[PDB]
């Protein structure tokens, strides 16, 4: 018999319900990938057999947000388009963990600093049964994780 | 003990201790109590029907108290309803009593009142217990000669022990309801014996087998005796009588169970017309209850006319005299099953 | 709350411990202590405040404080029985007052109260002891009460009684 | 800290050892012998700065010195238990005092006994060890406590003890 | 010449007459089916020869109860409209065999947990002469059979 | 002696008497299938031993009504006709249990966004004293049921 606020405090969270928002902007996105912490390991080790490990460099954070093609509507693909020499606009993308029909959040991670590589057109296919879907993939820094 | 003025639930903290009702048809035990028993009347037989029931009628549960700790010892062992009766208005009330089977001494001296109402006729079988000190191999054939060569009774020789009683449970009691339990699981033709104590008991005597091969023979006391695999544990099956008729206990519980039934089926018989349409009756009740009974395998015998026969008439079982006088005669014969007592292990080196 | 039970649950259910759908709460909080001096005498029966439950009624007694019509689920399941009972007795009315009508009049109540039975109104394990219906010249009625034109039934019931206290009993070694 | 405790851990441990989360310091230090005096009798709980783990809570004692409740953990857990029990007593309140409603008291206990015991807070090898319930016509209440109302459920846990003490012994020579 | 409080202790007990109790309420059903233990096995096998068997990682209960369809009253479906996104109310259900006009229990089933999934609406239909049914399936665990 | 009016609130509701209403429309179906909510399970499961189960997924409901040939209409197979390469029209399709001669209704079923695959022809056949029916399947989302 367990009541419907305990499983909002003891329950593990499902996957599907998120809300992405990429800028100013919110867009649905089908599916998000990537988006982990790293570090290289610095070992030092000498000769009378202490070994010591050490957390090292960071890597660069590297994230795919999946999407399917909407007749309308093309920005993740303005956003890499307007790519002139080194010159970008970067901008911050939040993934959510919601319940349904989300007025409340709970989980939450931040990137920053997040600015396109690598859009992936649809594979056109004329014996499939699917959407026209494409990725796009970011390069970013500073993954955090927050409480609700 | 508890005041209820509001609906509400209410939080009571006390330990009382609650045991499970049983339902046993065939042991109805009598315990006898001792004289300075402030709580049971004399000459009325007082029917407690479940350990609920007796802890209504004393207040507290006595550690120091004979009764106390043999009745507690009987319910969890899973004994039925029993009755109270003093001692000494004893041979009184048991014959009122109709449905008393069992006959228990809780620490008393009944060896009175068994020689003069277990008689062959009536269905009385009474287990009462073995000398509290204890005893030798040595010394043996003294402590027998204590005890009447009566088919009707049995004798469980150590004084059981528990960490709630104070003093030393007797085992007779606690027979009762180990009684109850075989009968109720396998059977009155099961003999009771190799079934653990579902109590917190143990023999304050650890008995050798030398020992218990003195006692088995003559004036049989049964004993129970701990084992590593199986706990404590009885381990006799035998009465009072060393004739090869009456030697086990499930054979003579047997009879008396088979005859109380008989009673039952009689008991329309009475005062109808002493004819021939009659006794018809008679046999047809008694041939049904036996067949049922042999179907169980309650009595022994691969046919099932070498189990029983039943014999009425004319002719053969009453004079036309004796029908005149309002006698009706029958003739019941059974064939018990015995229960292996030795089991004789032989163990070559060689395999061939 | 009394029309709302027994549609859900029937006239034999006490409507204790129902929450109110409307947008209620007690003006006064309602400590347990109180409640028993009330319930006994002249028993005012009181709705307070449950954290689970919200707020909700927590009482079944009536102003009798006689064993035999304490509960209001047992005084309105016999006025409940009884209004049934009539409506098949007014048949029966201005028929030739002989036998053949007092069979009829028998045998529609006893349908009713099997029926009743049925649904777990009335408490008995046997469908005998939950009832009886006598009618009778021997029995009820006089031969001059037959004359003066009365029938005489009687009807007994056996109603269930709701468990009003709880006693949690907690022990701190467990055996 | 009590409220901190029970949600990081459960009622069933202990609130010592934790350390404030406010910018809190004990006004006067306390040695360790002052603290052997007081722990005894009627105890009190200390809080105590350690260096490591700054200032910190460092008793689980009560008032009582009886055996059976000397643990704040123990009397709190009880404490807890048998509100979470009234409020699944709550449903069976004025339903009717027979078997069926019996062995739903009984099922509704034994199914937060059995979870509280697979969350650790029953100490038991065997669930069978951990706790009991028993309701009954033949074991808890009377024929005539039934008919009074009353209904007697038997409840019993088997809390954790919390270690307190820890000897160290330590040996010069290795063997 | 069997008594009557013989069959109550000897013989078996039929499975037409039965309670089933689905968290407060009490509602009549006209079926009940699965509610069984199941026990994957594990199996070690050595060369030497020796074979071990183990009971293993116990299998989740899955249990379908049939009721038919009555006019004013559908507590059946809002407990499966109730589901957001993982938060339902999971309530204990018992099965409960009894004798007729059940003030006495025989056997009694419990059911921890118990949550819907599948509510099966009646298949409507111009030439059949029955009664709208409906089974809803619970997922569940701890089945436990206690007696009386 | 049950009354008449005891009968409509006491007893169960027969499935032989329904009217589909697809859109705007109604229009007289020989028997609906399917149309039963469900969902997926989620489980959880750690080391120390507690399990986790939760509603999921929620499955796409898939509807048959099926459907005697009549020699003016088609209306079944000009809804099917009309797809073009992923627009359809979709409507919603409500199932209703009345009473003889329907004036009043005891339960509604409604489903939303419902639009048309596999639509079946009869099997001609020399041999068979039947009539031509068809079956069309629906895919749709969100059934619920509504008191009368």
């Amino acid at each position: 018999s367990t009541s419907t606020s305990q499983i909002a405090v003891e329950y593990p969270i499902p996957v599907y319900r998120f809300i992405v928002s990429v800028g100013d902007e919110k867009i649905p996105f089908n599916s998000v990938s990537g988006l982990d912490i790293s570090y290289d390991t610095i070992e030092y080790r000498d000769g009378v057999g202490n070994w010591f490990k050490m957390p090292g460099q960071s890597q660069s954070t590297n994230i795919t947000l999946r999407k399917g093609v909407f007749p309308g509507k093309t920005e993740l693909f303005d956003w890499i388009n307007s790519i002139q020499l080194n010159q970008v606009e970067k901008k911050d993308i939040t993934i959510s963990l919601t319940n349904d029909a989300g007025t409340e959040l709970l989980m939450t991670w931040n990137v920053s600093n997040a600015f396109p590589t690598s859009l992936t057109s649809p594979s056109f296919d004329a014996t499939s049964n699917d959407i026209a879907v494409q990725e796009i993939t970011l390069m970013a820094d500073r993954v955090i994780m927050q409480a609700v | 003990t508890t005041v209820t003025s509001y609906p509400g639930v209410y939080i009571e903290e006390l330990n009382s201790l609650a045991l499970s009702v049983s339902n046993s048809a065939t042991a109805v035990p009598v315990f006898a109590v001792d004289e300075q028993n402030q709580y049971i009347s004399e000459d009325n037989a007082i029917r407690i029907n479940s350990w609920m029931d007796y802890l209504n009628l004393i207040g507290n549960f006595n550690n120091e108290d004979k009764l106390d700790v043999s009745v507690r010892a009987y319910f969890a062992n899973g004994g039925g309803y029993c009755y109270l009766v003093k001692t000494t208005s004893l041979e009184k009330i048991i014959p009122t009593l109709d449905d008393v089977t069992l006959l228990v001494a809780a620490g008393e001296d009944i060896k009175t009142t068994v020689d003069v109402l277990c008689q062959p006729g009536k269905g009385l079988f009474a287990v009462f217990d073995g000398p509290e000190t204890e005893l030798t191999i040595n010394g043996a054939e003294e402590a027998k000669q204590a005890y009447t060569a009566t088919p009707f009774a049995a004798v469980y020789y150590p004084w059981l022990k528990a960490d709630w009683a104070n003093i030393d449970i007797p085992p007779s009691a606690v027979m009762a309801g180990v009684y109850a339990s075989v009968d109720l699981s396998r059977g009155v033709w099961k003999a009771p014996a190799n079934v653990a104590l579902k109590g917190g008991l143990e023999p304050k005597f650890l008995v050798t087998d030398e020992l218990q091969g003195e006692y088995n023979t003559g004036r049989a006391i049964n004993m129970i005796r701990n084992f590593s695999n199986t706990g404590t544990t009885v381990w006799g099956a035998r009465t009072l009588e060393d004739k090869d008729n009456w030697r086990y206990v499930p054979v003579r519980r047997l009879f008396n169970s088979v005859e109380r039934d008989i009673k039952r089926a009689m008991s329309f018989a009475m005062f109808e017309p002493n004819n021939q349409p009659t006794w018809e009756r008679v046999r047809a009740a008694i041939s049904n209850y036996l067949y049922s009974l042999w179907q169980q395998g309650g009595l022994a015998g691969s046919k099932e006319e070498d189990a029983y026969f039943v014999q009425i008439g004319k002719g053969i079982t009453m004079t036309q005299e004796q029908i005149d006088a309002g006698q009706m005669i029958v003739k019941v014969g059974l064939a018990a099953v015995r229960p292996a007592e030795f089991i004789i292990l032989q163990f070559t080196q060689d395999v061939e």
